[PDB]
């Protein structure tokens, strides 16, 4: 578009970084005993239950 | 921002026409009436692009042709002062950190680290927006 | 990987002082001894309880329960075929239910031992179930089900 | 109670035979047989919502109850026909006991707890690691009657405590122990949840550390 | 510090009983100032030997590892010196980005350090932070000579 | 040519999956066309190379072409539509709901294995004076005088004045085909008839799907206050024998272990059947007696072991 | 745990159930109840002896056919009563937390887990001795006594060890 | 010097008979008892002996900042290695002054 | 504006001719600024060494034993890596 920059470049950042952080703690249930996410990735409702 | 506007304009327009419409087939020829959820999703993504389009209008209206906006438009007619735009900063990553801390908090079910991750977004967050606002040391 | 092939929750015995034999046809469950002993030993001459729970896994039955005797000359008061994928409770572990209270074939198949031979709690004693599929020891061990201490006396001191 | 057999049963069948069968006897490798375990260790486990349990890991996590009460109860009531065993302790009324458990001697609770119980829970009940992605749960949510259940059964990895081996004297005053140990408020503040050193150093380093570190920068200088 | 004592609860001694040598506690930590003390001893892998008739046990280990920290930490700028070869009489600081090297292996050792705390706290991060004990174990005795290389050249190269 | 260009679809055994394969054999000759004329554009666009010849003149540089977008913006649309009309007329037999079921099979769902009530039959041709038993529906009202509080509270029930432990949704009936772990459910129906499923979950949400039927539902734990159909109705089963049905929808662990059987036999094999169900019988001594194999021909109740590598 | 008085009282094998554990000391007749003052310093004593505490563990019978058993302590275990000592074979904290279905006693000092089924070698953590085994049987009247002592030092070890 | 007036120390061991009930005729050392007996029975004794122990954590803590201070900056070279080594051996010492602290009442 | 340029006279005293430059480390004359690589590759070596007799030990596990193995390779390749590229001129 022949910006120089984003509207919000520290937000873009903030974004890729709250997407790596994000991300690895989703995929760190891997490191507790029981395992990551049992449930589809869908994940319904009464299956996710408590 | 005619354009940027009428964009929003017409996706209000197709979303309150799919709300109306899921709303009336909902109410009759459904199991349970009104489904409420698609039904209120529906009716609050109209909203949202009602709002986003309402401000552009607004905008439009309340602006004169930029030379983005305008064709046949020459370089130079929109060389100038463009704004501030934040240098490099590490204060995103520290907001990140906290973020993550406080989520961690929630779903490990920690109050305690809940706490701790919401104070360290506050400050992050603090840093962030007074980043380019400290003054000097006044010793 | 703690919730792999091998995992602790899955590889568990049930916490009950009766052991289980799985061997055969028929799975036995909760077998114990029921031997109130007084003292060092459970003399011989005296009869005690085998309680169990013969529990048949194939439909298709086996329900014989020819002998199940072993060193103590286990008799079997009331014998009933009842193993058709069901369960047949010998005797009334401590605790049990009268899920009943009233005499269908009289007792439910109470299995009882004329000792010949001293016993004592904390040791296991060998017995061969045996039905028509075939026989496996078990190694019964004793069970005070649900009986309180008994009052060690005060001690004098010296 | 043949109703109550009843209802239990039919719960049994619509919940868990795929884990022991129909004749309670335990699916080899999935669960353990539940015959002799008795309607003290099934309203234990059931009220405590574990025992339902969706996946085969190191530990059954503890969960909201799947059963209420009377649903409990008739599960409970239909194990102990079929096995025969411990049963949870009740009150003149019928239901289960629960302030009747609170022993009223608390030394001797605390005594005992801390002999048998902070073994692998926590001096004041908190929870404690085990071995291999298992762990001891902080006690403050069990009520008395699952305390003195959850003592009378092993569940898994605690030892059963029999009651020759803790007579139901010294599990009411192990329970009244918990309880005031849980109920208890903090002394001198903010307990940080209950254990000493960790938690008071992450303490220290964040706020009293922040603190100091944030004046010294507030009164000196930078450069 | 007056604040922290009335609002913070430090050591509740009363809920811990009398000290005997039955009763215990999952807990059993040290201060954090000794908690990396009790880290090597954990992490340190049960390496005992046995020579004519007798034994060294595992403790020794940790012992001779406390021994080696403090004699390097007394006598590191006498090593600093000898390494560099910085002999002259020097007033004005160094910046840590400055001195890479330095700052690179002070990270190392603060890595180290918190690597140790947090393998005594083990314990309760297992409890708590839904890890399997012996994978917080393993954990730290990896990480012990991991962490510190890890940390080192990020160090360097953040101070470049 | 029909089996193999149905992609795997097994032939139906209802009129209900005999006119769905037939409207996904249009269907796919549908896709398969439009593919076959999409991908020879590809294929043909992709022998306009870069020609050596092509000298310093690039190519039309044309784009923009109003007409053609029209004619290839209303053709899908066509194609679309005649598509959606046949949707619509096979939808239509999905779920006829006629008032008067032959057999009704109360379908209940719970976590890892099934269970098959036989709710109600009523033959056409007259027979079968059978009906479900529902005394053991008890509800689970938390309607108690006074809770924690002294007074006022006088909770009645979180949901619509009920508990979530309520499990009056679910249906039981006289004749209960529990299936074991170790033993695979066969739920037998007479052939011939209309068979009415009534779709229940006891904890979670699974599906029943038998691939021969060409049908699956969702068994959902509360589907009336879901807003579900839960029950639904299949015409006639015309061919007989064993087929295989499975669950499709996350259960939890067991998921691929919850395979049941639909033994399809005769109407005087389900008279037999029913006369010794309710007679003091389990459903492998039932089969057996109106001989045929009692355990589930196409599958087994495999290992209950975590795997192959697990020490037994 | 009563305060004081007959703090500790005779065992019987009957006492504990499968999957049990059970601290247990070295008492005497002599060393009667804490009623009088010459005892309550000898039972003062048995509770304070650091090597003093033993924990009893039933193992289940089922179980009972993997345990492996020492040298010289083949013996040791009355029928499916095992006895060892508390006192990790690493620094001497008690290895109190038995863990059942699983039959390893773990230690909270520095998790070094103990396999009991087999002799009580460490199988994690920093230990590397097995825990001491106390010799047990039952005397007359049936109540639990030590057949025996420690065939090896039972506290954590030292330079003169293992000889 | 407050906690020294009112800290016993000594094995000789004694049933509390204090206030604190859930701890009455248990055997305890009388450092425990007198611990016990600051937390409760002085007035204001647990908040001295909570913010004891909180200084020393900070006094730890900040040795170890201050440790950090110095080595990253180079404040250690020639003039000032023996203030480095003396630092040190201070870092030490309140290290296992700390232990002895905590190890004092005995818990 | 309102800030003055900086200027200090570094007691200086290894004269930084035979190591780094102030090309690869900008401040490499205002302190410590370059290990012999012989160190780090060492210390990798040394570092895999530990992490592979760590197996060696009392654990009946051995997703352990894999895990070590793997960093220890990575600790390997990595040193192998950096020494055949130094040797060749950082060629590939
Ligand atoms: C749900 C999750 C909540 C997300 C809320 C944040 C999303 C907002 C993003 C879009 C807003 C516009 C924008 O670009 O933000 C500018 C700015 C990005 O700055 P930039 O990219 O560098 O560009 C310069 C700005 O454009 C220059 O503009 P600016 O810097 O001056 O921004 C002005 C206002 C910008 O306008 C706003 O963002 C409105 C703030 C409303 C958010 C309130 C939180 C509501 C959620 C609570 C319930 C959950 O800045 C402020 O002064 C007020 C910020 C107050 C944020 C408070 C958040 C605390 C959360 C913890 C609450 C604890 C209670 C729960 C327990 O974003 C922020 O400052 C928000 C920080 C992100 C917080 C995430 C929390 C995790
Ligand atoms: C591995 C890679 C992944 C790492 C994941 C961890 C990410 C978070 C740690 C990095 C955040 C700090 C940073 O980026 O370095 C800035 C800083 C360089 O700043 P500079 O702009 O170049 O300074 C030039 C002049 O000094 C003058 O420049 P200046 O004008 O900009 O002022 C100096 C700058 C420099 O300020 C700082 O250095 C503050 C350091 C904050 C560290 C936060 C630690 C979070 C724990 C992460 C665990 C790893 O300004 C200030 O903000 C001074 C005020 C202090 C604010 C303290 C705020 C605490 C926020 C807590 C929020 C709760 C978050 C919990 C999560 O880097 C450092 O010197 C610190 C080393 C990195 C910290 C390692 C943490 C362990
Ligand atoms: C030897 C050793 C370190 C072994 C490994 C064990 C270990 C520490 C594992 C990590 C722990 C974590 C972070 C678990 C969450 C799940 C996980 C691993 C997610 C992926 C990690 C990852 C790379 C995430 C990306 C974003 C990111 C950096 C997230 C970090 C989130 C967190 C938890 C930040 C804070 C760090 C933190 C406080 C960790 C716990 C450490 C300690 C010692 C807490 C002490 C403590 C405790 C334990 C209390 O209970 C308590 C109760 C009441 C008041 C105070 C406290 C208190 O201070
Ligand atoms: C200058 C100093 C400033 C210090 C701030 C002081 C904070 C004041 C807190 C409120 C007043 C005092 C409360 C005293 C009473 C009290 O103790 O408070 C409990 C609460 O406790 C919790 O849950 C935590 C709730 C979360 C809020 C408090 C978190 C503050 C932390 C973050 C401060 C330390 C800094 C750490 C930083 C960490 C980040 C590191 C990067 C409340 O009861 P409860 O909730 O039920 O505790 C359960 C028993 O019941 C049950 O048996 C028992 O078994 C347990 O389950 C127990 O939790
Ligand atoms: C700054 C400190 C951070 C640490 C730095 C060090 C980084 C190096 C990480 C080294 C990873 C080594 C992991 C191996 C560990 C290991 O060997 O243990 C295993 C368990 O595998 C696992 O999950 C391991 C997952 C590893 C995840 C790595 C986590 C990195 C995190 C901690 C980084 C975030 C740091 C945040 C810092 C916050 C700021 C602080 C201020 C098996 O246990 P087990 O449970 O007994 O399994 C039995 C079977 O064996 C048996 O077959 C079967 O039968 C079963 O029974 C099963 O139980
Ligand atoms: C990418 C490819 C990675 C590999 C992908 C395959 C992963 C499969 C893992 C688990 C599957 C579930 C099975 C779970 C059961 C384990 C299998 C088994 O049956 O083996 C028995 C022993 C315990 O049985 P035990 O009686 O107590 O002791 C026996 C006495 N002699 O476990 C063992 O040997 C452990 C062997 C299992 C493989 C190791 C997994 C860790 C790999 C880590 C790699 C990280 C590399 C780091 C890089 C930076
Ligand atoms: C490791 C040895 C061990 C000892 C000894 C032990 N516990 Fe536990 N405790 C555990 C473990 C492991 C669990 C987890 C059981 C489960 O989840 O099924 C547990 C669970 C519990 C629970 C359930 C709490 C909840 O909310 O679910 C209570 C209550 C409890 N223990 C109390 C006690 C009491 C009272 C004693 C009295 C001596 C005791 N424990 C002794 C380890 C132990
Ligand atoms: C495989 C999933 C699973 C299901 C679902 C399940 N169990 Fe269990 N059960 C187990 C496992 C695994 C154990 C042993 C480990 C544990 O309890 O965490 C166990 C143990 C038990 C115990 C304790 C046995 C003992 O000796 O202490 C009881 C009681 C019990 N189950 C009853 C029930 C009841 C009642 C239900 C239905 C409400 C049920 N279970 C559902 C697998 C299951
Ligand atoms: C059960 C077995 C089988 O599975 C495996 O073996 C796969 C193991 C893959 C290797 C995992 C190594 C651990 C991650 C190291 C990341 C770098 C850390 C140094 C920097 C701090 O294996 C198991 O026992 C468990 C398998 C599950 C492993 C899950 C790992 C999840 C990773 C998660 C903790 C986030 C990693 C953070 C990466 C940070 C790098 C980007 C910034
Ligand atoms: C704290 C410092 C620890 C100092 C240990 C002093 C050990 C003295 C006794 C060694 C011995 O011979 O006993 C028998 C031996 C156990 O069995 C063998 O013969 C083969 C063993 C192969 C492993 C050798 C590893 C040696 C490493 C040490 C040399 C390094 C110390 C640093
Ligand atoms: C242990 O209880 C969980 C076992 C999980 C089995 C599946 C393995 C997943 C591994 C994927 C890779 C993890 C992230 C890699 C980061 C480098
Ligand atoms: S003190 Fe027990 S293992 Fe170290
Ligand atoms: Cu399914
Ligand atoms: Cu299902």
């Amino acid at each position: 578009i022949g910006a120089p920059d984003v509207a919000f470049p520290r937000l873009n950042a903030l974004s890729f970084w709250l997407f790596l952080f994000g991300a690895l703690i989703a995929i760190a249930g891997f490191i507790t005993p029981g395992g990551a996410a049992d449930f589809g990735w869908t994940a319904y409702s009464p299956l996710t239950d408590a | 921002m005619h354009i940027e506007a009428r964009l929003f304009e017409i996706l209000t327009a197709f979303f309150a026409l799919a709300a109306v419409v899921y709303a009336v087939l909902t109410a009759m020829f459904a199991t349970g009436g009104v489904e409420w959820a698609g039904t209120t999703a529906l009716v609050l993504t109209t909203g949202l692009t009602l709002i986003t389009g309402t401000f552009f209008r607004f905008v439009a209206r309340r602006l004169d042709t930029r030379p983005e906006d305008y064709e046949d438009a020459e370089i130079s007619d929109g060389a100038g002062e463009l704004g501030f735009f934040a240098p490099h900063s590490w204060w995103p990553i520290l907001i990140s950190l906290s973020f993550s801390t406080a989520a961690v908090g929630a779903a490990l079910w920690l109050p305690w680290l809940i706490a701790a991750g919401v104070a360290f977004v506050i400050t992050s967050v603090c840093g962030l927006v007074f980043e380019y606002y400290w003054g000097p040391e006044k010793h | 990987c703690s919730a792999g092939q091998i995992s602790q929750t899955t590889t568990q015995e049930p916490a009950v002082n009766g052991v289980n034999a799985q061997a055969g046809q028929v799975s036995l469950r909760n077998v114990h001894l029921r031997a109130p002993q007084q003292t060092d030993y459970v003399e011989p001459g005296t009869t005690v309880e085998l309680l169990f729970v013969a529990a048949n896994d194939s439909t298709e039955s086996n329900k014989l329960k020819s002998i199940t005797s072993d060193v103590g000359e286990v008799t079997l008061t009331g014998d009933s075929t009842v193993p058709a994928d069901g369960v047949l409770i010998v005797g009334e572990p401590d605790g049990q239910i009268q899920a009943v209270e009233n005499a269908e074939a009289a007792d439910a198949v109470t299995a009882e031992v004329e000792l010949t031979k001293p016993i004592t709690n904390g040791l296991l004693y060998d017995f061969t179930f045996t039905f028509e599929d075939g026989e496996t020891t078990v190694a019964v061990p004793i069970s005070a089900g649900e009986q309180p201490r008994r009052p060690v006396p005060p001690a004098g001191p010296g | 109670q043949s109703a109550l057999l009843r209802t239990g049963k039919q719960l049994f069948e619509t919940s868990c035979v795929s884990c022991h069968g129909a004749n309670l006897q335990g699916v080899p490798d999935r669960g353990p047989s539940l015959i002799g375990t008795g309607e003290a260790a099934v309203y234990f486990q059931v009220s405590t919502g574990r025992m339902p349990a969706m996946r085969g890991e190191a530990q059954a996590p503890s969960k909201p109850p799947h059963f209420d009460e009377s649903q409990i109860d008739a599960l409970g009531a239909y194990v102990q026909a079929n096995g025969g065993g411990p049963t949870v302790p009740r009150d003149d009324h019928g239901a289960v006991a629960q302030e009747s458990l609170i022993g009223g001697d608390v030394a001797r609770g605390g005594d005992l707890f801390r002999l048998n119980c902070a073994s692998c829970h926590n001096f004041t009940g908190k929870g404690g690691a085990l071995s291999s992605g298992k762990y001891a749960p902080d006690l403050g949510d069990a009520n008395p009657a699952q305390i003195y259940t959850a003592m009378l059964t092993g569940p898994q990895n605690m030892p059963k405590f029999s009651d020759r081996q803790l007579t139901p004297d010294e599990k009411r005053d192990i329970v009244a122990y918990v309880r005031e140990s849980a109920e208890t408020p903090s002394y001198g503040g903010y307990g940080l949840g209950g254990f000493g050193p960790a938690p008071e150093g992450m303490a220290m380093w964040i706020i009293g550390m922040v603190a100091a570190i944030g004046v010294a920068m507030w009164i000196g200088s930078r450069a | 510090l007056g604040l922290m004592g009335g609002l913070l609860t430090i050591n509740p001694i009363w809920n811990l009983g009398p000290y005997k040598p039955s009763q215990v506690s999952a807990g059993s930590q040290p201060d954090f100032y000794m908690m990396w003390t009790d880290g090597l001893i954990r992490l340190w892998p049960a390496w005992e030997f046995y020579p004519f008739g007798h034994t060294i046990p595992q403790g020794v280990w940790v012992a001779v590892g406390m021994g080696l920290v403090f004699a390097l930490l007394i006598a590191y700028p006498f090593i600093e010196k000898k390494v560099t070869g910085d002999d002259a009489h020097h007033n004005l600081l160094q910046r840590p980005r400055d001195v890479p090297v330095r700052t690179a292996i002070g990270s190392m050792a603060i890595a180290l350090y918190l690597l140790l705390t947090f393998a005594c706290m083990n314990d309760i991060i297992a409890l708590k932070f839904h890890i399997s004990l012996n994978a917080t174990t393993w954990i730290g005795r990896i990480g012990m000579v991991v962490l510190p290389a890890i940390v080192y050249f990020v160090a360097y190269r953040w101070a470049i | 040519w029909s089996d193999a260009l149905a992609l795997g679809w097994p032939t139906g055994i209802t009129p209900e999956a005999k006119l769905n394969r037939e409207l996904w054999i249009g269907s796919v000759i549908a896709s398969f066309a439009v593919g076959a004329i999409v991908w020879g554009l590809i294929f043909w666009t992709s022998a306009f190379h870069r020609k050596k010849a092509t000298d310093t003149e690039l190519p039309r540089q044309f784009g923009y072409n109003m007409p053609l977008e029209l004619t290839l913006t209303v053709i899908p649309f066509l194609i679309i539509s005649v598509l959606f009309y046949f949707t619509v007329v096979v939808q239509e037999r999905m779920m006829h709901k006629d008032p008067n079921p032959e057999v009704v099979i109360d379908v209940t769902a719970f976590q890892w294995n099934w269970k098959f009530g036989y709710q109600k039959i009523a033959f056409a041709d007259g027979s079968f004076d059978y009906d479900g038993a529902d005394p053991e529906r008890k509800e689970a009202m938390t309607s108690r005088p006074e809770g924690k509080d002294e007074h006022g509270i006088e909770k009645v029930g979180p949901i619509r004045g009920m508990t979530p432990e309520d499990r009056t949704y679910l249906n039981f009936d006289k004749i209960e085909t529990l299936g074991t772990s170790s033993e695979i459910p066969v739920l037998v129906l007479p052939a011939g008839k209309r068979i009415e499923f009534v779709l229940n979950s006891a904890d979670v949400i699974h599906g029943f799907w038998v691939p021969e039927f060409l049908f699956k539902r969702d068994v959902l734990p509360e589907p009336k206050a879901n807003n579900s159909d839960n029950v639904f109705q299949v015409s006639e089963i015309q061919q007989t024998g064993a087929f295989v049905g499975r669950c499709t929808e996350m259960c939890g662990t067991f998921h691929a272990m919850m395979n049941f059987e639909v033994r399809v036999v005769e109407p005087n094999d389900f008279k037999a059947y029913i006369d010794q169900r309710n007679a003091g019988k389990t459903n492998a001594e039932a089969l057996a007696a109106i001989n045929q194999p009692p355990l589930a021909i196409t599958t087994e109740p495999f290992e209950s072991r975590r795997g192959e590598l697990v020490p037994q | 745990g009563r305060p004081g008085e007959s703090p500790f009282v005779k065992m019987r094998p009957e006492d504990i159930d499968a999957g049990g554990m059970e601290t247990v000391f070295p008492w005497r007749e002599s060393d009667g109840d804490g009623t009088t003052v010459e005892s309550e310093h000898k039972l003062t004593e048995i509770a304070m002896g650091v090597r003093n505490p033993v924990m009893l563990i039933r193992i289940k019978p089922a179980d009972m056919h993997r345990v492996i058993k020492r040298k010289g302590q083949e013996s040791f275990n009355f029928g499916e009563l095992f006895a060892y000592t508390k006192v990790c074979s690493h620094l001497g904290c008690p290895s109190s937390l038995y863990e059942q279905q699983t039959y390893r006693i773990l230690c909270p000092c520095h998790q070094s887990q103990f396999d009991a089924l087999e002799f009580a070698k460490p199988i994690f953590g920093p230990a590397a001795r097995a825990l001491a085994q106390l010799p047990i049987t039952i005397d007359e009247d049936g109540y639990l006594v030590a057949n025996g002592d420690f065939v090896e030092p039972v506290g954590p070890a030292f330079w003169e060890r293992k000889s | 010097v407050w906690l020294t007036l009112f800290f016993d120390p000594s094995m000789a061991h004694v049933t509390y008979d204090g206030v604190y009930q859930p701890l009455r005729g248990v055997q305890m050392s009388r450092a425990y008892e007198t611990a016990l007996d600051i937390s409760f029975e002085v007035r204001g004794g647990l908040f001295v002996r909570q913010v004891h122990h909180w200084a020393a954590l900070m006094f730890a803590a900040s040795i170890m900042v201050h440790l950090a201070r110095i080595f990253f900056t180079g404040a250690f070279r020639r003039p000032r290695e023996a203030n480095w080594v003396i630092g040190s051996l201070l870092l030490i010492l309140a290290m296992f002054e700390g232990f002895f602290g905590y190890s004092l009442p005995d818990d | 504006m309102s800030s003055t340029q900086d200027r200090s006279q570094l007691d200086p005293e290894v004269e930084r001719h035979t190591g780094v430059d102030v090309e690869d480390v900008p401040s490499a004359e205002w302190g410590w600024s370059h290990m012999p690589i012989g160190v780090m590759h060492i210390g990798g070596l040394l570092s895999a060494a530990f992490l592979l007799v760590m197996m060696r030990g009392n654990h009946v596990g051995h997703v352990e034993d894999w895990f070590l193995i793997g960093f220890a390779a990575v600790i390997v390749a990595l040193v192998g890596r950096n020494w055949w590229l130094r040797r060749r001129g950082w060629i590939r």
